[PDB]
RNA sequence: AAUGCGCAGAUACCGGGAGGAACGCCGAUGGCGAAGGCAGCCACCUGGUCCACCCGUGACGCUGAGGCGCGAAAGCGUGGGGAGCAAACCGGAUUAGAUACCCGGGUAGUCCACGCCCUAAACGAUGCGCGCUAGGUCUCUGGGUCUCCUGGGGGCCGAAGCUAACGCG
RNA sequence: GGAGGAAGUA
C-alpha cells in the first residue's frame, strides 16, 4: 500500500491476452494493465503488440509512486511474453530477476477437448 | 526379521531438550517393537530445497535396525502423529551397487 | 452387514435386519445405575406435541456417559458391546480400574479388553477422550460438547463422523456430519473415533409394524385431510397443493430458512 | 557440453542422501537429465530415479527450481 | 514367508532315500506347502485373481503326478494321501 | 465475435485454509504378464519366468470338446466422494437451416468398497507345443577370465521357401 | 528411402 521505490512485477500471458501486474517486495499490489485497459478489445487483446503496450501502463503509475528498479516473475506461454519483457527491460526501471513460474503440472487435472 | 533403514526428519526451531525429547520417542519406540539397533546417522540440519511446513530447515536422523516384518508397516502410526516429527520414510536394506567402479 | 431373507412371505421380501456379528453374545444390562425408568410420546399438558408418534415397545433407558471428564487419569477397560434401542449406535460397557462401571457409545473398530482412557495425555486410539486443543488435526472423532464440560451435544448417532479441521486461538474449527464449520472451544471433550453401526441407514423396515414398532405411528399427509385441519385440504379428487406446499399451522416447507438470524450462534458458523 | 557419469568417483547411486552427488543430475529446474545426458546405462538409470525420487522426499531434492534468465 | 527351514523340514520328511531333494511323492509335498499357503492368502486378498491363475497350474501341476504315481505305483499314492490328507 | 462474468470490486497478486483426483523429467523405439491390461514413493503378502550348479524323480509330456476362473471402456444395483473433464439438457455464434464441429454453463459418469452384464479393430485381424531351414544389425535381461562364448526376449533389412499379390522370413 | 510416436461450401 505504501509509496516506495523498490518493487516486483508480474506478467500472465494467455493465447488471447497478456494481463500484467505490479508491487512490492511483500505481495501488496499497486497497478496492473491489460491489452483491454490499454484500450483494445477482442482478439487484439492476444496480440503482442497490445501486449507491449500493456506493461507501458504499468511501467507509468508505479513511477507515479517513486520506483527505481523492479523484478519480473514472468507466468504464461502466449506471445505477450517477451514483448512485455522488452518493455520492461526497457522502460525506465531497471530489473533484477527475469524468474518464470509458469504453471506446469505433473498430468493430475484432466483439461478440456483442447 | 529383517533389516531396514529408518529415516526421521524433525522441526530445528527447538532446544536439545525437545530434540532430545524426541530422541528418546523413537527409541522406546523401536523396543516395543523388537528392533535391533545397529547403527545411527545423526548427521544433523541441512537447510532444505524446498519448504516443508512452510520452513527450510530440518534436523535429520537415521537409524539401520533389523526389526520384523510381522510388525513393521504399524510402527510409523506411531511415528507419523508427533507432530514434531512431520517427515517419515523407511526403506529396506538396500544393498550397495556399483557406479564408476 | 445385514440379513436378508428368502421371500416366504411378502414384507419379508426387502425387509433386512441389523449386523450382530459384533455384540458380545449379550442380552443382560447390568441392572446397576444404569436401567431407569420410561414415559411416553406428548407433552405435559396431555396435548400432542410432536404428532405421529406412540405405541412401539417396552423400552429401558441405559445411562450413558457423555461427561467424560470426571474419569480423568483414571484408566478403563472396555467389556462388552451392548444393544441400545434408544440410539442408532450400540452402546459398551467399560470397566474401570477403580472399580466402577460405565457405559459409552460404540465406535468403529473398538475391540474388547482394549484399554480405554479419559485426559488431555490419553493416545489417539480410538475410544479415548479428551480436549480438542490436543486432539491432532483431521482426526475422527464425536462425542462433543458444544460448550465446555456440558456433555457431549454433537455426533453421536449411527456411522457419524467430525474432522478437525484446524486451531484458532482457544477454539477449534469443527466440521459435522451435517456440513457446518463450527467454532468450538479446544477444552470441550471429545472422543476419538467413528461411532459404529455404519450401516444403519441401510437397513429395510420392510413392512408396517417395524414403523410402528419404532414408535413411529402412521403418517396421514395434508392432501387427504379437510381444510379444517391442512392447508392442502384436497377437495374434488386428487386436486394439487393449491399454492404454497406448506404445513399444518402454515409455514411453508420448501426452503424457508427458519433458522434465527439475529442469534449469537451464527457468529461462529459458517453455514 | 559434455556429461557427467564419470566424471564422479565411487559413489554407491543407492545412497538416497549424498545429494552433493546428485544436484548436477537436476538440470537447471528439477528435471532429471535423462540417460542421453548422463552417460548412464539402463538399469543405472533406473536404480537412480528410485533413489532421486526417494532423496526428492526427504527435503533434499526440489522439484521445480524456478527458471531464471532465458 | 518361505525360510529354509520350511523346505528341508518337510524334505527329510519326505525324501525316500536322503539326498532325494525332488521326486514325485517330494514335488507334490513341496507344492502342497504352497497351494496350502497360498490358499490362505487368497482369502484375505480375495481380489488377487492374478495369483489365483498360477495356483491352478500350481494345483493342476500337482494333478499329474499324482496321476503318475497312481499310474506306476498304487502302494504310494493313498499311503500319501493319508499322509496330508489330499483329493476330495 | 457473441452468449457469460465484472463498479455489488472481478481477471492478475501475496498470505492462510479446505478438497479431490492423477503422477512432469526419468520414459524409450524399454520392461511385465495368458489376455484385459500395468507408470510417484515405501512397506506386508503373492504369482509367473530366466541364468548357473552335472544333485534328484525318471516320459510323469502336448493339445484339449464340456466345465471353472479372469476379462479394457461404457452401462447397472447399494452406499459414499466429487477438484478437473464431460454424454444427455439450455443458451451464443457459423449456416440456406445446424437437432453438429467453435464457445459460456452443466447432471449422470469418470474416483472408492461390494455384487453384476462378459461385450469388442480383445488386432500381431497370425491358437498352443516341438524339431529342422543363412546371415547382418540396435537393444532389455542372466551367466561365464570378456570389442569373446552362451540362454531367454523386443525392434529393423534381408538366404532359400511360401502367397493372388502386399508381404512373412 | 523405409518405421515409430495447419482446410469456409454444395
Ligand atoms: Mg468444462
Ligand atoms: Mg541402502
Ligand atoms: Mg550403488
Ligand atoms: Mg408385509
Ligand atoms: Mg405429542
Ligand atoms: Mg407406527
Ligand atoms: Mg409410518
Ligand atoms: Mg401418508
Ligand atoms: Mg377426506
Ligand atoms: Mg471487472
Ligand atoms: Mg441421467
Ligand atoms: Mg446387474
Ligand atoms: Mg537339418
Amino acid at each position: 500500500k505504501r509509496q516506495v521505490a523498490s518493487g516486483r512485477a508480474y506478467i500472465h500471458a494467455s493465447y488471447n491476452n497478456t494481463i500484467v501486474t505490479i508491487t512490492d517486495p511483500d505481495g501488496n499490489p499497486i497497478t496492473w494493465s491489460s491489452g483491454g485497459v490499454i484500450g483494445y478489445k477482442g482478439s487484439r487483446k492476444g496480440t503482442p503488440y497490445a501486449a507491449q503496450l500493456a506493461a507501458l501502463d504499468a511501467a507509468k503509475k508505479a513511477m507515479a509512486y517513486g520506483m527505481q528498479s523492479v523484478d519480473v516473475i514472468v507466468r504464461g506461454t502466449g506471445a505477450g511474453r517477451e514483448q512485455a519483457i522488452r518493455a520492461l527491460q526497457a522502460s525506465g526501471l531497471q530489473v533484477k530477476s527475469i524468474v518464470d513460474d509458469t504453471p506446469v503440472p505433473h498430468n493430475g487435472c484432466r483439461p478440456k477437448k483442447k | 526379521m529383517r533389516r531396514y533403514e529408518v529415516n526421521i526428519v524433525l522441526n530445528p526451531n527447538l532446544d536439545q531438550s525437545q530434540l532430545a525429547l524426541e530422541k528418546e520417542i523413537i527409541q522406546r519406540a523401536l523396543e516395543n517393537y523388537g528392533a535391533r539397533v545397529e547403527k545411527v546417522e545423526e548427521l544433523g540440519l541441512r537447510r532444505l530445497a524446498y519448504p516443508i511446513a512452510k520452513d527450510p530447515q530440518g534436523y535429520f536422523l537415521w537409524y539401520q535396525v533389523e526389526m520384523p516384518e510381522d510388525r513393521v508397516n504399524d510402527l510409523a502410526r506411531e511415528l507419523r502423529i508427533r507432530d514434531n516429527v512431520r517427515r517419515v520414510m523407511v526403506v529396506k536394506s538396500q544393498e550397495p551397487f556399483l557406479a564408476n567402479a | 452387514a445385514v440379513k436378508k431373507f428368502k421371500p416366504y412371505t411378502p414384507s419379508r421380501r426387502f425387509m433386512t435386519v441389523a449386523d450382530f456379528s459384533e455384540i458380545t453374545k449379550t442380552e443382560p444390562e447390568k441392572s446397576l445405575v444404569k436401567p431407569l425408568k420410561k414415559t411416553g410420546g406428548r407433552n405435559n399438558q396431555g396435548r400432542i406435541t410432536v404428532r405421529f408418534r406412540g405405541g412401539g415397545h417396552k423400552r429401558l433407558y441405559r445411562i450413558i456417559d457423555f461427561k467424560r471428564w470426571d474419569k480423568v487419569g483414571i484408566p478403563a477397560k472396555v467389556a462388552a458391546i451392548e444393544y441400545d434401542p434408544n440410539r442408532s449406535a450400540r452402546i459398551a460397557l467399560l470397566h474401570y480400574v477403580d472399580g466402577e462401571k460405565r457405559y459409552i457409545i460404540a465406535p468403529d473398530g473398538l475391540q474388547v479388553g482394549q484399554q480405554v482412557v479419559a485426559g488431555p495425555d490419553a493416545p489417539i486410539q480410538v475410544g479415548n477422550a479428551l480436549p480438542l486443543r490436543f486432539i491432532p488435526v483431521g482426526t475422527v472423532v464425536h462425542a462433543v460438547e458444544l460448550e465446555p464440560k456440558k456433555g457431549a451435544k454433537l455426533a453421536r448417532a449411527a456411522g457419524t463422523s467430525a474432522q478437525i479441521q484446524g486451531r484458532e486461538g482457544d477454539y477449534v474449527i469443527l466440521r459435522l456430519p451435517s456440513g457446518e464449520l463450527r467454532k468450538v472451544h479446544g477444552e470441550c471433550y471429545a472422543t476419538v473415533g467413528a461411532v459404529g453401526n455404519a450401516d444403519h441407514k441401510n437397513i429395510v423396515l420392510g413392512k408396517a409394524g417395524r414403523s410402528r414398532w419404532l414408535g413411529r405411528r402412521p403418517h396421514v399427509r395434508g392432501a387427504a385431510m379437510n381444510p379444517v385441519d391442512h392447508p392442502h385440504g384436497g377437495g374434488e379428487g386428487r386436486a394439487p397443493r393449491g399454492r404454497p406446499p406448506a404445513s399444518p399451522w402454515g409455514w411453508q416447507t420448501k426452503g424457508l430458512k427458519t433458522r434465527k438470524r439475529r442469534k449469537p450462534s451464527s457468529r461462529f458458523i459458517i453455514a | 557440453k559434455a556429461k557427467v557419469k564419470a566424471t564422479l568417483g565411487e559413489f554407491d547411486l543407492r545412497d538416497y542422501r549424498n545429494v552433493e552427488v546428485l544436484k548436477r543430475f537436476l538440470s537447471e529446474t528439477g528435471k532429471i537429465l535423462p540417460r542421453r545426458r548422463t552417460g548412464l546405462s539402463a538399469k543405472e538409470q533406473r536404480i537412480l530415479a528410485k533413489t532421486i525420487k526417494r532423496a526428492r522426499i526427504l527435503g533434499l531434492l526440489p522439484f521445480t527450481e524456478k527458471l531464471v534468465r532465458k | 514367508p518361505i525360510t529354509k527351514e520350511e523346505k528341508q523340514k518337510v524334505i527329510q520328511e519326505f525324501a525316500r532315500f536322503p539326498g532325494d531333494t525332488g521326486s514325485t511323492e517330494v514335488q507334490v509335498a513341496l507344492l502342497t506347502l504352497r497351494i496350502n499357503r497360498l490358499s490362505e492368502h487368497l482369502k484375505v486378498h480375495k481380489k488377487d485373481h492374478h495369483s489365483h491363475r498360477g495356483l491352478l497350474m500350481m494345483v493342476g501341476q500337482r494333478r499329474r503326478l499324482l496321476r503318475y504315481l497312481q499310474r506306476e505305483d498304487p502302494e504310494r499314492y493313498r499311503a500319501l494321501i493319508e499322509k496330508l490328507g489330499i483329493r476330495g
